[PDB]
């Protein structure tokens, strides 16, 4: 039943302009693109559609080839939040092609534009103190790569983009730890994951 | 064929 | 040369067992193929012309699934008109749905048709663009505005403009045997003395396909619009069609008597008198 | 108001009849039940069309029952209950050719054993000094540890009012135990403010874990407490340190 | 409501000749509603096992239905239809006029 095919993913800036392309051959006369987009496995959402004219809302704009055979879901200035998989489906006018199949869709990562980076790892005591720390690997430059350890006693959670709308503005973080008393934060940040310039105090 | 729709009033 | 196909719903209500009665008959011109009934100990769809047996299994499948929902979905409509209507829940009720298409020699589309009744009488009916409803009453009005909102005529016009030219367009092919040939009238004139001084000329077709004939009488050479009885048009039984068209005449003026065919299998308009033997 | 779904978060042992709710946009006629898990991705269950039942091949063979009674309510049973049917379940609705409108989703997680559930410990991490110096700012760690299943929800609060901006939580909990089947979550969150309003020690920081559990209504034969839903929390206070 | 009282033709299907095999038709037409009695007799006596065409209409809503059987006619033997319907008083009997 699924029609389309996608890119498995995609990468944007911040503020520009996001291109997600299509490809539906096999469309036929009497059947409409659609384009949603799920976030955090929230409830999908809907975002437009079409039949052969482009069509444009308050959320993106929908370009559809003139024989019909693929599409593009354009998004004008792509924001954090547009960070999501974004599933291109076909559905038809009769009782067989009205639901939804979805295939693999495009995973969209929008990514801020660090203007200043300062790669840093630092260390942070516990409130409690129970002996116990955290490393906090902050303000890189979105386009670095944390990767999981191959140790499975110690963690490492994925790249992070936090905004402080207070002063405009924007820092990525990973955060690493481990219950092991021999573990130091110039472990799991030093697994070719930080770059030569990273400030690494203590 | 039958139109594939079940239309109810 | 302009072909059209079409499908026939009935349901009626039976309020002393439970769920209604559906039947569906599908028919290409004057040619039916297909039938369902709800009533059947298995309810399937079930061929009912040759050129339609070849059919794979998937296709009855899913027509068989398609007349189920519809049949139900047919019981809560006619609860729905029962209500609309105010009617109570002793009578028996019946809906009747149409919709097919009618094509060209060409094979493009000419019209489209989707309409339903209520208990005989017209209910609504998606106009000639496809796209507007002339509903018949205030009933009718508020199933127009549920279809209006629900935007059935979309659904219709794709059905009418795509899948039905396309299967009869199919369908003319696989049985192009049949449909396409005119099965022309077996026509003779035949005479019964009333009295002494009166007699009735019959003028028979017989045999021929499709049904659409006419049958005039004419004396001397002015026609019979109210000396002509006609009969209308009977199924033979074997896909062809049977008619007849008598006149009323003074005893010793027969052969002042023309009958004139016109049917679509005729190389021209025939005129024949009565061949006294 | 869109379609609205109950329950939202289940946890509930296994062998039991589970049963989802739904209500779809008044004055729609089409509904659906979808199923979203990792392997799969998103997979149709039923489609049903003014009420009567049009599309059930993605309704697993046994034990699993969909229903419409009326146009403005369905369920979706499951009895006995599996650890196999653990997903979420969307419901979505439909009014004629217009667009599709999913629910919020019903996020069942069926367990082998209520044995296995824990209810999240809550602790936070005070800014680096080093931080403070080199930036200016200052960024708090909240972490959330040894919690099962991964129904949480985290948020921080200043001084009493929830926060947004200068936050950020991991989209998805990561396992304690890879490797085990079982294993319990780990969940991070970062809140970077200024030095200066660190420093300053009466603004107060709390982190706050919503944990989606037992009930306080199912049965427990256990030592330890109740791992019912609750909310864990840890705290700091501002310091010039 | 409206109901519509059925048109009877009784006839064969092939010009009669007595002696060969032939069949014998009723169409009932133009009634509404759908619900209908059908028989074929033969001297008076109902005709078993008689087939009839299933249920459709006619553009003005009204139903069709052909019942037929087969039949090998006589000079002396008498055929007629037998319907009743909602819009009839009593069941009227066609006999099978073999000129019409």
């Amino acid at each position: 039943d699924a029609k389309t095919t996608q890119p498995p993913s995609m990468d944007c800036a911040e503020g520009r302009a996001a291109n997600l392309p299509c490809n539906h051959s096999t469309i036929s006369g009497n059947e409409y693109v659609y384009w949603y987009r799920q976030i955090h496995s929230q409830g999908p959402q809907y975002i437009i559609h079409g039949l052969k004219n482009n069509e444009t809302n308050e959320m993106a704009s929908l370009i559809i080839t003139e024989d019909r055979k693929s599409s593009t879901l354009i998004l004008p200035h792509a924001t954090l939040r547009d960070t999501a998989v974004y599933y291109c489906i076909v559905r038809g006018l009769n009782n067989a092609g009205n639901m939804l199949t979805f295939g693999g869709g495009t995973r969209l990562m929008v990514k801020p534009d660090i203007q200043n980076p300062d790669p840093a790892v630092y260390q942070l005591r516990d409130s409690k103190s129970s002996d116990k720390s955290v490393c906090l690997f902050t303000d890189f430059d979105s386009q670095t790569n944390v990767s999981q350890s191959k140790d499975s006693d110690v963690y490492i959670t994925d790249k992070c983009v936090l905004d402080m709308r207070s002063m405009d503005f924007k820092s990525n973080s990973a955060v690493a730890w481990s219950n092991k008393s021999d573990f130091a934060c110039a472990n799991a940040f030093n697994n070719s994951i930080i770059p030569e310039d990273t400030f690494f105090p203590s | 064929t039958p139109q594939d729709l079940n239309t109810m009033l | 040369g302009s072909h059209s196909m079409r499908y026939f719903y009935t349901s009626v209500s039976r309020p002393g067992r439970g769920e209604p009665r559906f039947i569906s008959v599908g028919y290409v011109d004057d040619t039916q193929f297909v039938r369902f009934d709800s009533d059947a100990a298995s309810p399937r769809e079930e061929p009912r012309a040759p050129w339609i047996e070849q059919e794979g299994p998937e296709y009855w499948d899913r027509n068989t699934q398609i007349y189920k929902a519809q049949a139900q979905t047919d019981r809560e409509s006619l609860r729905n008109l029962r209500g609309y209507y105010n009617q109570s829940e002793a009578g028996s009720h019946t809906l009747q749905s149409m919709y097919g298409c009618d094509v060209g020699p060409d094979g493009r589309l000419l019209r489209g048709h989707n309409q339903y009744a209520y208990d005989g009488k017209d209910y609504i009916a998606l106009n000639e663009d496809l796209r507007s409803w002339t509903a018949a009453d205030t009933a009718a009005q508020i199933t127009q505005r549920k279809w209006e909102a629900a935007r059935v005529a979309e659904q219709d016009r794709a059905y009418l403009e795509g899948t039905c030219v396309e299967w009869l367009r199919r369908y003319l092919e696989n049985g192009k045997d049949t449909l396409e040939r005119a099965d022309p009238p077996k026509t003779h004139v035949t005479h019964h003395p009333i009295s002494d001084h009166e007699a009735t000329l019959r003028c028979w077709a017989l045999g021929f396909y499709p049904a659409e004939i006419t049958l005039t009488w004419q004396r001397d050479g002015e026609d019979q619009t109210q000396d002509t009885e006609l009969v209308e048009t009977r199924p033979a039984g074997d896909r062809t069609f049977q008619k007849w068209a008598a006149v009323v005449v003074p005893s010793g003026e027969e052969q002042r008597y023309t009958c004139h065919v016109q049917h679509e299998g005729l190389p021209k308009p025939l005129t024949l008198r009565w061949e006294p033997s | 108001a869109g379609v609205i779904q109950s329950p939202r978060h289940e946890v509930t042992e296994m062998g039991q009849e589970v049963t989802l709710r739904c209500k779809p946009i008044s004055g729609h006629n089409s509904l659906f039940w979808y199923r979203q898990t990792m392997m799969r991705g998103l997979e149709l269950l039923i489609y049903f069309n003014n009420n009567v039942p049009i599309d059930d091949s993605g309704m697993p063979e046994d034990r699993f029952s969909a229903k419409m009674p009326n146009a403005s309510f369905s369920t979706l049973k499951i009895q006995p209950s599996e650890p196999r049917d653990s997903a979420v379940y969307f419901c979505a609705s439909s009014l004629g050719i217009d667009a599709i409108y999913f629910g919020e989703g019903s996020w069942l997680t069926v367990v082998e054993d209520l044995k296995n559930v824990f209810p999240p410990e809550v602790a936070v991490f005070e800014p680096s000094e080093a931080e403070i110096s080199h930036t200016q700012k200052a960024t708090l760690v909240c972490l959330a540890t040894g919690f099962y299943p991964d129904h949480v929800e985290l948020s921080w609060w200043v001084n009493g009012k929830e926060v947004h901006s200068g936050v950020c939580t991991d989209p998805q909990p990561l396992k304690e135990q890879p490797a085990l089947n079982d294993s319990r979550y780990a969940l991070s969150s970062r809140l970077r403010v200024s030095a200066t309003f660190w420093q300053n020690p009466r603004n107060h920081f709390r982190c706050q874990v919503q944990f989606y559990g037992l009930s306080e209504n199912d049965e427990w034969t256990q030592d330890r407490a109740k791992p019912v839903t609750q909310i864990v929390s840890a705290e700091a206070w501002g310091r010039a340190d | 409501m409206i109901q519509r009282t059925p048109k009877i033709q009784v006839y064969s299907r092939h010009p009669a000749e007595n002696g060969k095999s032939n069949f014998l038709n009723c169409y009932v037409s133009g009634f509404h509603p759908s619900d209908i009695e059908v028989d074929l007799l033969k001297n008076g006596e109902r005709i078993e096992k008689v087939e009839h065409s299933d249920l459709s209409f006619s553009k003005d809503w009204s139903f069709y239905l052909l019942y037929y059987t087969e039949f090998t006619p006589t000079e002396k033997d008498e055929y007629a239809c037998r319907v009743n319907h909602v819009t009839l008083s009593q069941p009227k009997i066609v006999k099978w006029d073999r000129d019409m």
